[PDB]
């Protein structure tokens, strides 16, 4: 198998108000987001002659 | 409400000064035509 990480797909970031601010609010939402991963992998073919 | 610690009463907002018009009306009529320098009525 081989496998990669395939980024994680966009967050948004929020929009504080004005009473956040000055607040630990005002920081905003944490944007999280986990790496996913593709596998790849091989299938056969085969063939045989006989002389 | 810009109010953390210390605080300013609007004196902060810049009021400015630059001014604008809607991309208003267009004339076309009023001044393609010639004028007969008259005198009278």
């Amino acid at each position: 198998i081989l496998t990669m990480l395939v980024e994680p797909d966009a967050g948004k970031a929020t929009w504080v108000a004005a009473s956040t601010y000055g607040t630990d609010t005002t920081t905003g939402e944490e944007v999280k987001g986990a790496l996913k991963e593709i596998h790849f992998s091989t299938y056969k073919l085969a063939a045989k002659s006989f002389i | 409400s810009s109010s953390v610690e210390v605080s300013s009463e609007s004196y902060e907002t810049i009021f400015s000064q630059r001014i604008i018009r809607d991309l208003q009306k267009e004339l076309v009529v009023g001044a393609l035509f010639e004028e007969l320098p008259m005198s009278s009525k």
